[PDB]
């Protein structure tokens, strides 16, 4: 286990495991904004009981976000409850406020929930088969860009921030929003008991 | 009050005798006074049990050494 | 439970007394302290007599 | 008003029939027990303790001891001298011995640890 | 993680000892040590960690003590507290309060002065 | 169970205090050091007076 | 003396000399010296019935009959003064052959050295 | 009387064997003598359990040292 | 045939402690001593030593936790484990698993930092 | 409860004995030091 533990320390921390991975971070105000905010909260309200927050890396958050956007189910940070992607409440990042991170992750989770509903499609009929095929082609096109982003993240040569990733996905995110609305109207709005001809 | 205390002590002695407690008049009176003065009955009972156990151990030691 | 508690307390007391006696036996510089005091008294007597 | 500790020591000396010097280990054990936190007595209610004693005596077919206990309890209640009747009743119940059951003569084996 | 400058458990225990005993912190040092020992001991889980179960138990206990009005008042206060949502650990506070309830009819067994005898 | 816990804590405290007292009484070689210093001073006085 | 008899019994059961069982002897002396609450049952017949029921519960009906016969023989022999106590002890020390002995984990041996 | 003692000891050994108590004739005789001498059955049961645990520990130690 | 050097229960317990704490064996010495004290303590026999009885108790406990699906899954897994016959002490492992089960519905009573005082 | 009490008493006894042995081990050295210093002073005087 010692050699394996050394690799495990050097192969990316088990933070994705429920074991708390403590990672060293800069205590600079701009870099320790989460810690400074915790300190201010601790200083300001004598009734404030510190909730257990999980520290996640920004790169780790980005990777998990890409995996969610890649349609992966059973994410650790974003939990799927009743088909709704929900963020785990005990997650914090060094550079974001819990509320700000929660808001951004909530927007991402809403788009992920849309994808998830779209991801569940079985294709039982010729028209539904064609819609599935087109959806698959769209998802392929999106996964290509997602894989390129993941490759750039893996190279780790350049600072990639969540804002940069969101901006890169902005056209794709707009296309996804339009597709979600169109799909909801074309399929989700169709009553289940409608005749296949009527559907 | 004195007559009542004497009657209570006599009643306690009679109860001990019927129950074969092994308490004498002085020990029974002391226990009654302690309980009336607020002594925890569990502490008093433990003390009485320990004294009886010590007397039985001393009698067993005297019979084993003789 | 009361009987168990009382027995445990009695055993604790007995063990404390036994430990006191054992520590007195094994710690026992006291005899050396008494012998040093005796040698001090003898040296004081030799100083007074000289 | 002799301190409770001195009274308990005198009581122990009187009951055991030994000098204070011969009961030092037993005195230490007693002091440890009395100062030790003891679980609450089985019954801390005078009427509940009396009823439990009566039921136990009737169940053991010891009617004479039950009658004697009832008479002593009536006398104690009417005398009104004791402030904490429940404590005395609990003590008496805890010290009760079945007269039919031959006192279990403490086996000489207890002497092994006395030395 | 918003940890209010919660004076250390030692300081809180000292303040509690001083308040309950009515003596200064310096006079409760042995009691403070006893408190630290008690607090440091592993305690079995509380009988009830459910707010509604604790409320029902409190109501039943108050009714058994013939405090039906106090049971209704407790239920109303509990509803108000739950709606206020200020307390993070409602179950713990409810369990503590239930455990600390005293029947006014049962004469407090005055802790005999005799406990002081063993302190020497 | 609560009573048992409290009794155990009390017994631990009492035993710790008893151990402290026993160690203070029996370990305390301070008396032996003082008596050795006294015998040294008495021997020094007996040497100066001779 | 009962102490010497108990020591000889311990040595015989353990298969070790008296000097090797000193700690166990001390433990036994401590256990015996503790004040015990009165036993639940001091009646020979109640103890015999409890032993029979316990033997039957282990589906050992033949062993239950053998136990009842041995108890009858012991009662008629009149050698034991406290028949109820001995019967209660035997019942308390009885083990169900069907209930797998909770094998004392080898881990206890680690501290023995 | 001797025949009665022998019969009682044989019955006790048979009962112990059928019940899988693990007691030998000497240990069973010692237990019988202790019970006849007034030993508390709860204390005796605790002692028996402790002795069995000690015997198992001693047998494990003897097998480990051999 | 040199049965893999299954390090003695003390060494295995030390490795387990190191794994659970995420620290080296040298950093868990006090915890190792605590473990040795616990392991050397006499533990009462488990309530149930029957594999099928233990499985039924687990199913009942899961049903009490309103986990009927988990109770069925537990019964099926227990049947499969019993049929596989790889484990020598099925009752002991079942008792361990029952002791280690956690109720997802009971909000974790966040262990007050004060518990660390006794850890030293 | 009885089993717990008996086990606790046994563990207390064993722990007390172990602590006694450990204290004896951790608490002859003086005699050896005295002998060494006596040898050294005698050697110094003889050499001198």
């Amino acid at each position: 286990p010692d050699d394996r533990s050394w690799l495990e320390h050097h192969v990316v921390h088990q933070y994705w495991t429920a074991r708390p991975s403590q990672f060293p971070h800069s205590l600079h105000l701009h870099s320790n904004l989460a810690a400074v905010w915790d300190q201010h909260l601790y200083s300001s309200d004598p009734l404030y009981v510190p909730d257990d927050r999980v520290l996640v890396t920004e790169t780790q958050v980005i990777r998990e976000t890409l995996w969610l956007l890649s349609g992966v189910k059973k994410l650790f940070i974003f939990q799927l409850i009743d088909g709704k992607v929900t963020v785990r409440n005990n997650i914090i990042v060094t550079h974001l406020t819990h509320s700000c991170l929660r808001s951004v992750l909530e927007q991402i989770a809403a788009y992920g929930q849309v994808v998830f509903r779209l991801q569940e499609t079985e294709a039982p009929f010729r028209t539904y088969q064609a819609f599935m095929w087109a959806l698959y082609k769209y998802f392929i096109s999106f996964k290509e860009e997602l894989a390129e982003i993941e490759k750039c993240i893996i190279n780790n040569d350049t600072t990639i921030t969540l804002a940069i990733v969101v901006d890169k996905l902005a056209p794709r995110l707009s296309q996804l929003k339009v597709l979600h609305k169109v799909f909801s109207t074309g399929v989700a709005e169709v009553p289940p008991d409608t005749r296949n001809v009527v559907r | 009050n004195l007559n009542a205390v004497r009657e209570t002590m006599d009643v306690l002695l009679e109860i001990s005798r019927i129950l074969n407690t092994g308490l004498d008049m002085e020990t029974l009176s002391i226990c009654v006074r302690l309980c009336e003065q607020g002594i925890n009955p569990e502490a008093l009972s433990s003390v009485i049990k320990e004294l009886r156990k010590a007397t039985e151990a001393l009698k067993a030691a005297e019979n084993m050494t003789s | 439970i009361v009987n168990l508690q009382v027995e445990m307390i009695k055993q604790f007391h007995m063990q404390l007394n036994e430990m006191h006696s054992l520590l007195e036996r094994y710690s026992v510089n006291e005899g050396l302290v008494a012998e040093i005091e005796r040698l001090r008294e003898e040296n004081k007597r030799l100083r007074a007599h000289f | 008003q002799k301190s409770p500790n001195v009274l308990l020591q005198n009581l122990c000396c009187r009951i055991l029939g030994r000098s204070e010097a011969d009961v030092a280990q037993q005195f230490q054990y007693a002091v440890r027990v009395i100062g030790s936190n003891f679980a609450p007595t089985v019954e801390r209610d005078e009427f509940l303790v009396a009823e439990k004693i009566k039921k136990e005596l009737i169940r053991q077919r010891r009617e004479a001891d039950a009658a004697l206990f009832s008479e002593l309890h009536r006398k104690l209640h009417s005398q009104g001298v004791l402030k904490n009747k429940w404590s005395i009743l609990y003590l008496l119940l805890s010290l009760s011995e079945d007269p039919r059951r031959q006192p279990s003569k403490v086996s000489s084996y207890a002497t092994l640890f006395a030395q």
